[PDB]
RNA sequence: GGAUUUUUGGAGCAGGGAGCCACGCAUCGACCUGGUAUUGCAGUACCUCCAGGAACGGUGC
């Protein structure tokens, strides 16, 4: 629901990088709130929290490494629910790291498999080669990679994005 | 007796002169025991009562519309217009 | 200690030298006569004592409870 | 869907990210761009981004404007009365917009209160000397497309275009 | 003889303007019926004073910067 | 015991009543309340440093007065007692 | 709840330091050990002093009994 | 960006702006009738339209009827007026048009929306009728423009400045029949022989205020009207116009002091005496020529509003609150107009039974309320429920019922 | 009195508190009190040097309010 | 209120009135208005007969009222001494 | 009905010189120039250090 963007430049202020957050953020669409605490502990992390997920994984998939106040900001799904986005929200396996399901059309190929599996950095194995060209699984090897790989994967049509839990 | 000083301004454009310097004319509609008075339509002036001035006849005149001004801030009072028609 | 109230440290006060200082600055310090119920003070033969330094004697002066800040026994 | 006076009353007014006011008339795919006077400077921001507007004109006036999020348009120029606008806009956020020609970005030079530029993912910035020319243009702006700009880079600016 | 309506900013962090140019920062933990609310852990602005109290007289205004 | 009812007493009564910010008013006051809440009529008022002007009425409320000087033809004496 | 009377009758029981800031003065405060205080809030200081936020120097006053308008902010201290 | 085409477009624009207004002429033609009439009191260089098509409300040969409703269509036509300078001043200073076009072609939408608009927010918002102004001018109201006591530019408010008057008199000898006769003056009457003096403090703070509300309603009325050619035409005229003139005592200076003779009159203004006059009381003299021309353009208005005092003034209780009834009616209203007992006791209908499910309806008797679970609204009632009309939904009289539908157990 | 009962019904619309202090918060009331006391959500600050910030949750209590500006439909 | 006023702080003021006597009282405004006081209330308000008002802006000046009803809210310190005799 | 949110006030006092521009004191707190330090999942009065500049801002006098 959120995207946490991490190496980041420490000499920029926390409003100030707020606003770089957010001004980064808003071509993806509207940001809810920002995170940005300049304390010893997360100086230079900073991020945007949003009602929906899917901002956030477009986000994450738009502005990871981009140049943003002379640092490279790698962009990915939050490892921990914001509090705003929980409370503009209102099952442990799930979201699971393997996503296998069926109904993948528009040449979905085991290259494409690949290639959309390689912004998430913890995939392992990708299985989409089918007579029928309907079954697709791909399995990461870290929660929050394939996290922000199923955010940015969730809408390409609809077809079926089941995990494996 | 007939307590008719706090009434006399009833619906009627009075300029109440805070405290502060500040001057508030409008149509005070209310009267209470603080006196406090709440203007509609106020229109607040902070350098001078504004009498037929050569120079300047417009000079730091702010619209507040319906502003309340307490009768704790006032300092004095005066009689500015006649009540509003509208 | 014991439970004793500004008001009753006032009136043990009375009979004896205390100072009522102002909001401006200034003090009076001289024999309370007697305290009334809104801790009001009147000193008989005060002295007024501005910035440290002592001014002179304008005999009982009857000090406001509202403008006196403080009232200390010397 | 243009814009009027009763879009922006169901607009949304609640607090952005830097805790300001904001009018939220984003999402509406408007062709022209008016009807700015019903919010009577209650917004700090106005966030009319993934919008049809192609000249950025037609503003009302709004003392207490300090933010444009227009982001993701089809926004290829910008009119003339900028300044005379907002001349307290702070932030204006183009980013992946239609902004090509370099003299679509010369009426945010007359913007003196202007310090954040997001123009990224469009053709305005991909030309030669680009960052050069807006921060000869601008020398106000303090970030252009999320970096900082120094003396150096001033002294840098400062030859070309001049 | 009513009490101040300090319900939303109860154990919450509040900043409060005093007389004089001062601050108080902290969490209110009450209030008065003339105004007075103590703040525990309060922070003069800086330099933190602990719990204090603070009187109506001096209470201009607050302003929570949590959740109220 | 009060000097409310001998400010109340005072009506269509010419005295000068100096505010607390230092304005002056002098006019005959038409009545006064409970709580020195003196209405004027044809009282004119002056403040520091700047030119007076003339008014029909004029409000004064006992918080924001300093001190209210009657004139030497009023009935002070005949105010006092109740 | 703990209200802020509460609060001046436990440390007057306790008989620890207090200081108040001084209400529309913020160049010096009044401080000392409270002894006890009345129903308007005007707390008894037994050795009072005057701390200086400026100057940082305290002048001795002894028994002063403050009234509670001049109080506008009250803590605890450890000296 | 295609220049040419947006030249055609505000052409366009302007053919529309013209022929939507000549739609709302043919319409009701008595406003341009009636802004004929007002204007030829003010310029006289235009020439005026006929009387009996006036009278008829007609232009040509068709009569339109009768349209508060007259200041909203001139506020509307001045503000398309407004918009189509805008449109003209805004235009007054192919085959890679052809090769773009090519680009996402692949639209399933509809594109109508190039010249219509202009002539549908222009036309004379509204569903289908429902206000006679557009669109631009669909949220405007006379009530922010006009008080109660002139009713949409059919009289003047002159009640606050005669209150205005006798305080700056300071006593209570002004009536309210005293002031419409003492105004009636502001050509050299009230410049030397006035109700108040010249260069009072309270006479003129109140006067300059009552000038700039006569201007505004004068404004408000004349808004159709060139306001700005107007005002530049009053200007032009104090400027050329030596306009007091006597027999004798030559010409005054408005001062308060009269010439000898007109060599002196030219010179007095090169002295000390004049010229402080003119550097101190420039705005007051403005002030009081504006409430001069205000006065005069509206006189009509200023006879109205004192025959509406007047009848208020001579009418009875009653007749003065049916005139102020019908005032605020007139001011507040829109532009375009529009058995025993024993059967009672032995049956159950002595207890009322309301069920939930048919919007909380009530019937007198249980056999009613058992009766709503097969009927027509109730039946709706089970439709808003989403449970289907079985006798599990007609046991529940209920809205909670609906949680234990068929979608719940199989 | 009049003001009082006036004062209690400004809540939920978008009114201003300027305090004798020159600060003016202007925003959406949750409640206000009889004593010119007003709590607001979401509100805009701005002192007496011309900045302007943001506030979630602001509370003017009536010892320091100077003022209160509603809007122009409580006046009818 | 009486007695109040007869035993306690404004007791001077009391005096006063009884005695005829004129006392000098210290206003908020940087002045001291010396002069009888012709009655007494709870809150120090007294009328005062005769009272010369001094006030320095230090230039000593003098502003004298044959009758002034004097609000007891300006009233701070009221000195009471030998000054009528 | 002189004890904090309304009326018996915690308010009074000090603002000018020099040649169309700059200022007397203390305190807190954003900041500009370069080097360096953190690769950290946080809901925050406020948070890296060294070096220079401050014609920077608010408060009382
Ligand atoms: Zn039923």
């Amino acid at each position: 629901h959120t995207i946490y963007i991490n190496n980041m430049n420490d000499k920029i202020k926390k409003e100030e990088l707020k606003r770089s957050l957010y001004a980064l953020f808003s071509q993806f669409g509207h940001v809810v709130d920002i995170v940005a605490l300049k304390t010893m502990k997360m100086r230079g992390q900073a991020f945007v929290i949003f009602k929906e997920l899917g901002s956030s994984t477009n986000a994450l998939r738009q502005l990871q490494g981009f140049p943003f106040y002379g640092k490279p900001m790698r962009i990915q799904y939050a490892k921990t629910d914001s509090d705003i986005i929980s409370k503009m929200r209102g099952p442990d396996y799930p979201p699971n790291y393997i996503l296998f399901l069926n109904n993948l059309p528009e040449e979905t190929n085991e290259m494409m498999l690949s290639m959309l599996f390689n912004q998430f950095p913890g995939f392992k194995e990708v299985r989409l080669v089918p007579g029928r060209h309907d079954i697709a699984f791909v399995e990461f090897e870290n929660d929050g990679q394939a996290g922000a790989a199923r955010d940015a994967l969730q809408g390409f049509k609809a077809m079926k994005i089941t995990y494996a839990k | 007796g007939k307590s008719s000083k706090m009434l006399q301004h009833i619906d009627y454009r009075m300029r109440c002169i805070l405290q502060d310097g500040r001057i508030f004319i409008g149509t005070f509609k209310a009267f209470d025991k603080h006196m406090n008075l709440i203007l509609c339509d106020c229109d607040e002036f902070r350098k001078i009562k504004p009498k037929n001035s050569k120079q300047a006849e417009r000079e730091e005149k702010r619209v507040l519309g319906l502003v309340l001004l307490r009768g704790e801030n006032l300092v004095s009072m005066t009689v500015e217009g006649p009540p509003p028609k509208d | 200690s014991l439970p004793l109230n500004p008001k009753p440290f006032l009136n043990g006060l009375t009979g004896k030298p205390v100072m009522v200082k102002l909001k401006w600055g200034m003090e009076y310090k001289g024999y309370l006569v007697s305290v009334d119920g809104y801790m009001n003070m009147q000193l008989a033969n005060t002295e007024e004592y501005i910035d440290g330094a002592l001014s002179g004697h304008l005999g009982e002066v009857l000090i406001r409870c509202n403008n006196v800040l403080y009232i200390r026994g010397v | 869907v243009k814009l009027t006076a009763e879009l922006i009353e169901q607009a949304a007014q609640y607090t952005n990210a830097v805790r300001d006011r904001e009018l939220d008339l984003r999402g509406y795919k408007i062709p022209v761009i008016e009807n700015l006077g019903a919010t009577l400077d209650q917004f700090d921001a106005i966030d009319f981004s993934d919008n049809e507007i192609r000249k950025l004109d037609g503003f009302p006036l709004l003392r207490r404007l300090k933010t444009l999020l227009v982001n993701n348009n089809r926004i290829c120029r910008i009119g003339e009365g900028l300044d005379q606008a907002l001349p307290c806009l702070t932030e204006l956020i183009l980013t992946n917009n239609s902004l090509v020609e370099l003299g679509d970005l010369d009426p945010l030079a007359s913007l003196k209160s202007l310090t954040y530029l997001s123009i990224l993912r469009n053709p305005v910035t991909n030309k030669k000397h680009y960052r050069l020319y807006v921060i000869y243009k601008v020398p106000q702006v303090r970030v252009l497309d999320f970096q900082k700009v120094k003396l150096k880079e001033r002294q840098e600016a400062e030859k070309m275009f001049k | 003889a009513h009490p101040p309506e300090l319900k939303k900013f109860m154990d919450k962090k509040l900043s409060l303007k005093l007389n004089g140019g001062r601050h108080v920062q902290g969490i209110l933990r009450g209030f008065d019926p003339f105004m007075n609310l103590v703040i525990d852990e309060c922070v003069e602005m800086q330099n933190n004073i602990g719990m204090v109290v603070i009187r109506g007289n001096s209470i201009i205004m607050l302003e929570a910067l949590e959740r109220v | 015991m009060k000097l409310v009812r001998f400010l109340m007493k005072l009506s269509h009564e010419t005295v000068t009543i100096e505010l607390k910010n230092g304005t002056q008013v002098h006019g005959t006051i038409t009545g006064v309340d409970v709580s020195m809440n003196t209405h004027l009529k044809a009282v004119k008022m002056t403040l520091k440093n700047r030119e007076p002007v003339q008014l029909e009425t004029l409000s004064i409320r006992g918080n924001n007065i300093r001190y209210f000087i009657l004139p030497d033809s009023l009935p002070l004496d005949t105010l006092l007692v109740d | 709840m703990v209200q802020p009377i509460n609060l001046i009758f436990r440390y007057l029981q306790n008989r620890s330091r207090i200081q108040v800031w001084l209400y529309e003065q913020v160049n010096m405060r009044i401080e000392g050990c409270i002894i006890g205080f009345d129903e308007y809030m005007n707390l008894v200081l037994d050795d009072a002093e005057e701390i200086h936020s400026k100057t940082k120097s305290r002048k001795q006053l002894g028994r002063i009994m403050l009234k509670g308008d001049n109080i506008t902010l009250l803590q605890s201290v450890s000296n | 960006e295609t220049i040419l085409e947006q030249q055609r477009r505000y052409h366009e624009e302007k053919e529309r702006l013209m022929d939507v207004m000549a739609k709302e002429m043919l319409t009701k033609k008595s406003t341009l009738r009636d802004q004929i009439n007002s204007d030829h009191r003010t310029r006289a260089m235009q020439d005026r339209y006929m009387e009996v098509s006036g009278n008829l409300r007609d232009l040509y040969d068709d009569k339109d009827g009768l349209r508060a409703e007259f200041y909203n269509r001139l506020k509307q036509i001045k503000e398309f007026h407004r918009k189509h300078p805008n449109e003209i001043c805004v235009p007054m200073s192919l085959k890679a048009r052809e090769n773009p076009s090519e680009e996402a072609q692949n639209l399933v939408e509809f594109t109508d929306e190039e010249g219509y608009g202009r002539y549908l927010d222009l036309h004379d918002y509204i569903n289908l009728k429902a206000s006679e102004k557009l669109d631009y001018i669909t949220y405007l109201s006379i009530f922010d423009q006009l008080f109660d006591i002139p009713k949409e530019r059919k009289n003047a408010e002159y009640k606050r400045y005669l209150e205005m008057l006798l305080e700056y008199l300071q006593d209570y000898t002004d009536r309210v029949k005293p002031l419409q006769d003492q105004n009636e003056l502001f050509f050299e009457k009230k410049w030397e022989n006035g109700t108040f003096p010249g260069w009072p403090k309270e006479t003129s703070s109140a006067l300059t205020h009552a000038g700039a509300h006569l201007d505004l309603s004068a404004f408000s009325s004349w808004e159709e009207l060139a306001s700005l050619g107007l005002d530049r035409l009053k200007s032009a005229l104090l400027a050329l116009g030596g306009t007091l003139e006597e027999r004798a005592q030559r010409l005054f200076s408005t001062k308060s002091l009269e010439s000898l003779d007109t060599s002196l009159f030219a010179k007095n203004p090169k002295s000390k005496g004049t010229k402080r006059d003119t550097e101190r009381n420039k705005d007051i003299a403005f002030l009081e020529a504006q409430i001069y021309e205000y006065v005069e353009i509206l006189g009509e208005q200023r006879h109205l509003t004192h025959e509406n005092v007047q009848r208020k003034q001579a009418r009875t209780g009653e007749e003065r609150e049916e005139e102020e009834e019908e005032q605020i009616s007139e001011s507040e209203s829109e532009d375009e107009e529009n058995i025993p007992y024993w059967l009672y006791k032995l049956h159950g209908l002595n207890i009322n039974y309301n069920c939930e499910i048919c919007g909380n309806y009530t019937y007198r008797g249980p056999k009613a309320f058992q009766r709503h679970f097969a009927e027509w609204r109730h039946a709706h009632g089970m439709r808003c429920l989403g449970i289907p009309n079985t006798a599990h939904f007609a046991n529940v009289t209920q809205i909670e019922d609906a949680v234990s539908l068929w979608a719940k157990l199989k | 009195g009049v003001p009082i009962k006036v004062l209690h019904e400004a809540e939920g619309h978008i009114v201003t508190c300027e305090t004798n202090t020159g600060e003016v918060y202007r925003g959406k009331l949750i409640e206000a009190e009889d004593n010119m006391n007003c709590q607001m959500s979401n509100i805009t600050v701005t002192y007496r040097d011309g900045r302007v910030a943001q506030l979630e949750q602001v509370y003017i209590r009536g010892s320091k309010i100077r003022f209160l500006i509603l809007p122009d439909m409580l006046k009818n | 209120e009486e007695e109040e006023f007869n035993t306690g702080p404004l007791s001077v003021l009391t005096q006063s009135v009884k005695n005829n006597t004129q006392v000098l009282i210290n206003c908020r405004n940087n002045k001291k208005l010396l002069g009888r006081v012709k009655a007494f209330d709870r809150h120090c308000n007294m009328v005062l007969e005769n009272v010369k008002e001094m006030w320095t802006e230090p230039v000593n000046k003098d502003r004298y009222i044959s009758k002034m009803f004097l609000r007891g809210d300006s009233v701070i310190v009221v000195l009471r001494n030998p000054l009528i005799a």
